[PDB]
């Protein structure tokens, strides 16, 4: 009669999973010609990045980006690459540390020399911001940065990597295996004299998925500061410390594609690990001891 | 209002629209001038 | 196109109210239980809000249960509701008292009315409370503050453990001031049978030590025996429930006057 024609039309819209995305984005791409980031299942966000924080980034394309919760109140937020607290970490050689720390020190970082290895990381201050397409050289970069999905050309037209580099890769690469991939972010502290260690930063890929099998692997790895965290819980009475490790899941790739490459930027280049079809899928944060 | 845009990274705006409405200002006058009562008197009084 | 979920207005919702919904667009909703009508008895916090013995984390053990919901449209008799995809981005808005900035993981809490009591739209007993999607590392805060001014209670007659409690409800973050029992109770059966039932427990196992690190560990009736296990354990259980705090967003972008943020809903 009336009620069950009409709950025909509602039902017969079968074959996709709504239809509503898929047909109403064309009815806006027939209005106002063909349509770029319409056909996009991932996920991005443009960012305000000025001159100084411009390079590395701007030139090689796919990279992480972290935003900082910096002790002073008037630049509160910096955006940080992966490459960029490189200069952080205890696990980067000094000469890596420091073909970076003058790529990027062009009178318009070494704050943040200061007041990342001095204003020493919490690991609250470093968020997982995600991976980069498509910069905007111009008055003010202007990234745009991926936060579930790929990151990719527009047009689909190339698959943009993880930039991991080296220093920060290998002293924590998983096992060998052709599987799918995950990509996690592991900051351990050696916690030794000066408040917080030299804070150590990883990218640790595995094939592991669990979270307390994963950090049995680190409890492998990190008994040299696992030991230190014992330490200074009685160097201290009182004084304590925090978290010896801290771990978030970062993203994944197809693990076939992973291979060396470098960078070619200013100040020397710098060896990094492209892995090509990175997944970008942020974590939560897994304080552990 | 119209609009303009340029170059890579320039801060564009995003497209203003206003709507604005100029209120009512009043001022009434008025106006008295006197007749006697002597005078509309010979309009009703009508002698002979 | 995604998930819908009806408010049925009980009350009347004066348009001058309906004036405060729509700007209210993009803001969270905390749902019951998810279903397609709700009332708006149902719809909001205040059922969450209101107990004479309530207290901050009983709530919050409430509020994890509680459906975060995002609202879609408010049109008249109606509030439609989308219960977020996980993984994709949401316009939420900013009505904690925190200005949130590019990156930042956002958390749900429960509105504190420690100096900063609010309400809303209310009629008949029931306004619209909205929680403070707060960031993380200060909602971790947050509760940490809680706990140590309840650890704290006790001692009131003591004015300098007072003076320790006075410093402690001043939480300070970005562009921000805001002021703030068997939780407590879950925190020192802990801290006291921890002490006590370690011992017999370090000094076997550190004979041998792979990862060389009992070494150290020792320089830090079996009935009963057990009985303290099993009520330290689950006491263990206990605050784990009240303390991982569930993260719920990742902002973006955040819209300027840091009314709204770009958010991809994690979790």
């Amino acid at each position: 009669s009336f009620g069950p024609m009409k709950r025909e039309v509602m039902e017969f819209d079968p074959e996709d999973p709504y239809k509503v995305s898929k047909m109403r984005k064309l009815e806006r791409s027939i209005a106002k010609g063909y349509v770029y980031g319409a056909d996009h299942q991932a996920i991005t966000a443009r960012f305000f990045v000025r001159e100084s924080l411009g390079e590395v980034e701007q030139k090689n394309l796919g990279v992480l980006m972290f935003r900082l919760d910096t002790g002073i109140e008037m630049p509160s937020t910096v955006l940080v690459s992966l490459f960029f607290l490189s200069m952080v970490a205890e696990n980067v050689s000094a000469a890596t540390k420091n073909t970076l720390a003058a790529i990027y020190g062009r009178e318009g970082e070494a704050i943040r020399t200061w007041l990342r290895d001095g204003a020493w990381r919490l690991h609250r201050v470093v968020h997982p911001l995600g991976c980069t397409n498509s910069i905007t050289p111009g008055a003010t970069c202007l990234i745009t940065c991926s936060m579930r999905g790929h990151s990719y050309n527009m047009l689909k037209t190339e698959i943009y990597p993880l930039l991991v580099p080296k220093e920060i890769y290998l002293d924590l690469d998983g096992e060998s295996t052709d599987e799918i991939r995950f990509v996690y972010f592991v900051i351990t502290y050696d916690y030794n004299s000066d408040r917080q260690g030299r804070p150590s930063a990883f990218v640790v890929v595995s094939r592991i998925t669990h979270r307390h099998t994963l950090i049995n692997v680190l409890r492998y790895r990190f008994r040299v500061s696992r030991f230190h965290f014992l330490n200074n819980s009685i160097s201290g009475y009182g004084p304590s410390t925090g978290c010896l490790g801290t771990l978030q899941r970062l993203g994944w790739f197809c693990s076939r594609d992973s291979r060396s490459g470098i960078v070619a930027s200013r100040a020397g280049q710098l060896s990094v690990v492209k892995l090509e079809k990175f997944y970008v899928d942020v974590g939560p944060l897994v304080e552990f001891a | 209002v119209p609009r303009v845009a340029t170059g890579a990274g320039i801060p564009t705006s995003r497209q203003t629209t206003v709507m604005v409405s100029k209120y009512s200002e009043k001022s009434p006058i008025t106006i008295p001038f006197e007749i006697s009562a002597a005078c509309l008197t010979h309009l009703k009084e009508t002698f002979e | 196109m995604e998930t819908t979920v009806l408010v049925t207005f009980e009350q009347r919702l004066t348009t001058g109210d309906v004036g405060k919904l729509s700007r209210l667009i993009g803001a969270v909703i905390p749902i019951p239980y998810r279903h397609h009508l709700l009332g708006s008895s149902q719809v909001g916090l205040d059922a969450v809000v209101k107990d004479k013995t309530r207290d901050y984390s009983r709530m919050r053990a409430r509020m994890r249960e509680m459906t975060l919901t995002i609202m879609r449209r408010v049109e008249g008799n109606q509030m439609i509701l989308g219960v977020p995809t996980h993984g994709q981005c949401y316009t939420i808005r900013n009505t904690g008292p925190v200005s949130w900035e590019k990156g930042d993981v956002l958390t749900t809490l429960p509105p504190v009315f420690s100096g900063e009591v609010t309400g809303l739209v209310s009629v008949s007993d029931w306004d619209l409370v909205l929680p403070w999607i707060v960031p993380m590392a200060l909602a971790t805060e947050i509760n940490q503050r809680m706990m140590m001014l309840a650890l704290l209670s006790l001692d009131r007659s003591h004015e300098e453990v007072r003076a320790a409690t006075a410093q402690l409800r001043v939480v300070r973050y970005r562009d921000a001031t805001l002021t703030l029992r068997n939780v407590c109770i879950s925190l020192s059966m802990i801290a006291n049978l921890s002490s006590e039932v370690t011992l017999a427990y370090v000094r076997k196992l550190a004979l041998e030590d792979s990862n060389m690190l009992l070494m150290k560990c020792q320089e830090i009736t079996p009935t009963e025996e057990l009985n303290k296990l099993t009520a330290l354990f689950v006491m263990i259980r206990q605050i784990t429930d009240v303390i991982s705090e569930q993260p719920a967003f990742l902002v973006c972008d955040v819209s300027p006057d840091d009314k709204s943020a770009l958010c991809i809903y994690k979790g």
